[PDB]
């Protein structure tokens, strides 16, 4: 059996690939940042409340504007808010009401919603018939949609459940790059600040690095022991933390290529659905199934606050380019904005 | 008065 | 506020107006979830009520249904099942005739026992549909029933099979008493179809009113 | 009799916090249903009623220890009245449209008007309000005195009307019961008619005798001596009871 | 074949196995660095008062 | 999108007409809409605005009592009723469409005007005659009678390009923002009650009379006009 002789071959290479990451593990973040003060606790309280929605409420976007913010809900509607005002400034009506991901263009222009449809639907906002339409229907993933995230106006990286990621043209609406590897689905997706590079998450419990200029996959990050449900890079672009149904979040490094340190404790059982930074990332917060948002500090791994302002599980949240607030949308239909 | 509540 | 906020304000107002009215129209509607195993009698079912989830609409009895045929895709189900949550009834399609087919029953039983005893669906009545009856009825004859199910005391014709089949799927819940199960031996060509699920649907509608009404 | 108003003291006032918010609840705060509209308008007309209460137990209290002798204006007890009456219109109504979503379910779910239980409250207040107005011309609460028959006869409709209240709920718990106990399998049917059961008997024992005593009794029994020192106390007493026990039932239950 | 999906596994771990890491203490200082000079401007690290805060 | 007007002619005074407005290709339910006149000799005069919904009505002044707006939401045609008409009335009436949201463009679209005949933040242009070199950097600029600064952080000055014989273009909106369909060369700045509007590299077919709305607060008023003759 060839194939047997080469999957020792890939065993002993997983073997010196650890041993690499080994090497050079000199030392640990917690060792590093036991001389630095703590921040104490962040107690955070609800500015706004978000009430437009009806049904369980499974993404949201802020814009890069921090102003405007998209939520989409299982009652068939993405809303955009006026997140100072509290005003609805756009309630679109979706062709599925099956949606699970929504995005929102850096140049505010576009949402891209999908879902169980398998179509991350692109809206535009700015047009001059003064309604919001579809202008591009992206089929082309045989699995329901995660995530998607735009780049531009015209390219938007996608992850759905057919265990592929994909980045797309929205003018022809044809998939210009696949990004195959992982084996379970992909369910979260995250961008780096330079918008070279991507990471992604999948049921095998693992974090890949995507480039978008090539196509590959350049490194794999491991450690989680089920489905990670959530991703977002550190704001260096060399950093980011990865939320499971483990009750763990763990941050990973780009270029020292292993998980730095584990978000857990012992009174938290339940999965984490979103993480998100701050501005700085010295906290990272994190919604749970317990119904509570909890914020960490990233470096002391410490409960640094918690947000407790939900009656359901805490699905989406997200922070603002200017570092303003923090919105929390969850599934008792109600977007929470914390500062 | 009916009854001087 | 000034002039153009109080408008965005009156905007926002009217958007609350049309958001109330369509989550009224969708409030007073049916959800319902096909489910089954791979070429069970669900397409037939959908044909004679009339890439993603399939969706389908009609209107019996002056009661607007939805039906979402959501077993084309092939992920696992556990990341989008709880998306149904809150749906009134699960119309579960099982093939009689796949008892000897290749162990499909029993992959039918394994979803059956998956989503049945599911944590979002710990109080969801499910509507349980056999079809395919009539091919059970040359079938039982030409092969008897205990290679599919390995003890099945006392082999007869057509009725204490189909009611083993019966019994053997409508136990498979651990929670009897929080939902409740309903069955229906259907044919190709009948009515009794959408009148079952009208009046499946009943049970649960006057349940979700008591909800309503703080009982 | 002071002890009866001791004991009306401590339940009218964990009766009124208890209601309070309950009708900041479901007031401002949370979602509501159609039925919470019925809920929310049981609330108000039990918070007028256990609040005047509260303020006559705190006239006998003055007039018994510091004899500052409030001849409290009797315009209030028209809206006591209407308070009270407007609440047992309401438990009535509560019962009917139970009985409406079970005996039609496609109805109450599809092509029920949203503002029908809007209207059904303003109405059932404006006709309980346009009642007690009247038993407050035609008796002599208000600043109008009134003769005694032309108070006693419009006294005996509001007692009509009280009675009346008990068939409709006492009929829908009934039709409730029989549709249950004929077509139901999905429901928990157990603590179902221990509740219909629950509420009959609060409306029968509880939340009838004071408008019995006070709209029947005193022109029908009429010793004049002996009732007042037992009855009255303990049947507004009773109400009371009625009046506390309401949010428990009819919103606290169901929430927790 | 499952062949061909190992020989190009076997490929990705090739290319994955030639990446210049850099040790864990280096990348924990550039954290430390970017936690500390970006501090000031963080709303969520330092609460601030009611005059630069919109909401 | 498209916006055609009818509804002119020779009216008597004192009598009564009605013109309407109906739109072409955009969400007329969605859209707040507006009525601007326009004397013969004399810049543009706002008159009413029925908003999105016909929720809200707003009149100038001098149409108060006399001038009735409604709208149609199914057959999309807005329509503007007047009574006891008078000579102060001759215009030329310009339906315009508006929407306001937070990024929204009011006033982006204007009719095209029909002719009538019949038988307060004041805003005060500078000059209303500069001279056109066709490539020089030419300012233009408005003055204000109240602070339209808001405390949300906004600045409701519109600026207008009537170019002759067309309507008149919304060309920046809220003193800083250039609406969609105008070059990156026009410009506009400015400070509480004090504005500007900066033309670089001055094009042909762009001379016009341009004009300053305030909109803090309704009623909405207009600069008396700046002319741009070459
Ligand atoms: C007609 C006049 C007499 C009514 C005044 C009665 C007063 C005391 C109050 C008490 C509680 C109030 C109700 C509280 C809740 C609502 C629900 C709203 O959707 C319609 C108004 C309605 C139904 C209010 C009507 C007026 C009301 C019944």
């Amino acid at each position: 059996s060839e194939l047997d002789q080469l999957r020792q071959e890939a065993e002993q290479l997983k073997n010196q690939i650890r041993d690499a990451r080994k090497a050079c593990a000199d030392a640990t973040l917690s060792q590093i940042t036991n001389n630095i003060d703590p921040v104490g606790r962040i107690q955070m309280r609800t500015r706004r409340t978000l009430r437009g929605h009806l049904a369980k409420i499974y993404a949201m976007h802020w814009g890069t504007d921090s102003r405007l913010l998209v939520s989409a809900s299982q009652d068939g509607k993405l809303i955009i808010w006026d997140s100072y005002t509290t005003n609805k400034v756009h309630a679109i009506p979706l062709r599925s009401s099956w949606v699970m991901t929504c995005a929102y263009a850096p140049s505010g222009n576009y949402v891209a919603c999908g879902g169980l449809d398998n179509i991350c639907s692109i809206y535009n906002l700015k047009t001059r018939e003064g309604n919001v339409r579809v202008s591009r229907e992206l089929a082309g993933h045989t699995g329901y949609l995660s995530c998607c995230r735009f780049l531009d106006d015209n390219q938007i990286v996608t992850s759905s459940g057919d265990t592929t990621c994909a980045l797309w043209d929205i003018e022809t609406g044809q998939q210009t790059t696949t990004f195959t590897g992982h084996t379970g689905d992909v369910m979260s997706l995250s961008l780096a600040p330079d918008t070279r590079l991507f990471v992604s998450g999948a049921c095998d419990a693992s974090a890949k690095l995507w480039d978008v200029r090539e196509g590959m996959c350049r490194q794999t990050f491991t450690g989680h022991e089920s489905d990670i449900n959530a991703i977002c890079f550190f704001p260096n672009g060399n950093a980011f933390a990865t939320g499971s149904d483990d009750a763990t979040c763990r941050l990973f490094d780009l270029r020292a290529d292993q998980e730095l340190m584990t978000y857990s404790h012992d009174n938290i059982i339940c999965g984490i659905t979103s993480v998100s930074f701050s501005k700085s990332g010295r906290l990272l917060l994190a919604g749970y199934d317990d119904f509570n948002c909890n914020v960490w500090d990233a470096l002391k791994a410490d409960r640094a606050g918690v947000l407790a302002g939900h009656d359901n599980r805490v699905s989406c949240l997200g922070v603002t380019d200017d570092g303003m607030a923090v919105a929390t949308g969850s599934w008792d239909s109600f977007l929470k904005i914390w500062n | 008065c009916k009854n001087f509540f | 506020l000034s002039a153009e906020d109080k408008a965005a304000v009156e905007r926002s107002k009217m958007i609350d107006r049309n958001l109330r009215e369509d989550g009224e129209k969708a409030a007073r509607e049916v959800k319902l979830l096909l489910l089954g195993a791979g070429e069970s009698g669900k397409s037939t079912i959908v044909k004679q009520m009339k890439t993603g989830i399939v969706e389908t609409h009609f209107t019996f009895k002056d009661l607007h249904f939805k039906m979402f045929d959501v077993g084309g895709q092939r992920s696992e189900r556990k990341k989008w099942i709880h998306c149904f949550e809150g749906v009134t009834a699960i119309i579960f399609c099982v093939a009689l005739s796949d008892y000897d087919l290749v162990n499909r029953m029993h992959e039918s039983m394994k979803l059956f026992d998956s989503i049945c005893n599911n944590k979002w669906f710990t109080d969801t009545s499910i509507i349980l549909f056999l079809n395919k009856k009539d091919l059970f009825e040359e079938k039982i004859k030409k092969s008897p029933l205990t290679i599919c199910y390995p003890e099945y005391a006392g082999s007869n014709t057509y009725e204490e099979a189909a009611a083993y089949i019966q019994c053997q799927f409508e136990d498979l819940n651990k929670r009897k008493d929080t939902k409740e199960i309903y069955t229906h031996f259907t044919c190709a060509t009948d009515t009794k179809n959408v009148q079952f699920v009208f009046d499946a649907v009943t049970d649960v509608i006057i349940k979700n009113n008591l909800k309503d009404c703080g009982l | 009799t002071l002890i009866p108003v001791f004991l009306i003291l401590f339940i009218a006032l964990v009766g009124l916090v208890g209601n309070g918010f309950v009708l900041w609840l479901l007031g401002f705060r949370m979602r509501r249903n159609a039925f919470s509209v019925y809920v929310l308008s049981l609330a108000g007309a039990d918070f007028l009623f256990l609040c005047f209460q509260i303020i006559n137990c705190l006239v006998y209290l003055s007039n018994f220890f510091c004899s500052i002798s409030i001849n409290f204006p009797s315009f209030f007890t028209t809206v006591m009245t209407c308070a009270y009456l407007a609440g047992l219109s309401m438990l009535s109504t509560v019962s009917t449209e139970r009985c409406l979503s079970v005996l039609w379910p496609i109805w109450y779910r599809c092509r029920r008007p949203r503002h029908l239980s809007a209207v059904v409250c303003v109405l059932l207040w404006a006709l309980s309000l346009l009642l007690s107005i009247l038993e407050g011309k035609f008796c002599g609460f208000l600043f109008s005195d009134g003769d005694s028959g032309w108070c006693q006869t419009f006294d005996f409709i509001t007692a009509a009307w009280l009675i009346f209240l008990f068939m409709v709920l006492c009929g829908s718990s009934l039709a409730l019961l029989v549709r249950i106990l004929c077509g139901s399998r999905g429901l928990p049917l157990t603590r179902l008619y221990l509740t219909i059961l629950l509420t009959v008997l609060v409306f029968l024992l509880c939340g009838l005798p004071f408008g019995i005593q006070w709209f029947l009794i005193l022109w029908i029994w009429k010793d004049s001596d002996v009732l007042f020192c037992h009855i009255h106390p303990v049947s507004v007493v009773l109400s009371s009871l009625n009046s506390s026990a309401n949010p428990i039932i009819y919103f606290f239950v169901g929430s927790f | 074949a499952s062949i061909a999906q190992a020989r190009k596994l076997v490929e990705q771990l090739k290319m994955e196995a030639n990446i210049d890491r850099i040790k864990v203490s280096k990348a924990a200082a550039d954290l430390m660095a970017y936690c500390e000079a970006h501090a000031k401007e963080d709303p969520l690290l330092t609460p601030v008062p009611a005059s630069e805060n919109p909401f | 999108v498209q916006l055609v007007e009818s509804g002119g002619g020779l009216v008597q005074p004192g009598g009564s007409r009605k013109l309407s407005c109906s739109a072409s290709g955009f969400a007329f339910s969605s859209f707040g809409m507006h009525w601007v006149r326009q004397a013969p000799e004399k810049g543009l005069e706002w008159v009413a605005y029925i908003s999105s919904g016909s929720g809200t009505i707003y009149y100038a002044d001098t149409v108060k009592g006399r001038f009735t707006i409604s709208r149609d939401d199914p057959k999309n045609t807005l329509f503007l009723q007047m009574t006891s008409l008078r000579s102060e009335d001759t215009a030329m009436y310009y339906c315009v469409r508006s929407i306001y949201y937070y990024g929204s463009s009011p006033f982006d679209f204007w009719g095209q005007g029909t002719t009538l005949t019949v038988s307060d933040i004041v805003m005060t242009q500078a000059t209303s005659s500069v001279p056109v070199t066709p490539g020089e950097s030419v300012s233009i600029s408005c003055r204000s009678s109240k602070s339209l600064l808001h405390s949300n952080g906004n600045t409701y000055l519109y600026w207008f390009l009537q170019r002759p014989g067309q309507s008149p273009q919304l060309l920046i909106y809220r003193m800083s923002n250039l609406a969609s369909g105008v070059p990156d060369r026009f410009s506009g700045s400015g400070s509480g009650t004090a504005f500007t509007l900066t033309i670089s590299r001055l094009e042909a077919e762009d001379v016009g009379v341009y004009y300053c709305m305030q909109h803090l607060e309704y009623p909405l008023t207009f600069g008396a006009g700046t002319k741009l003759e070459l």
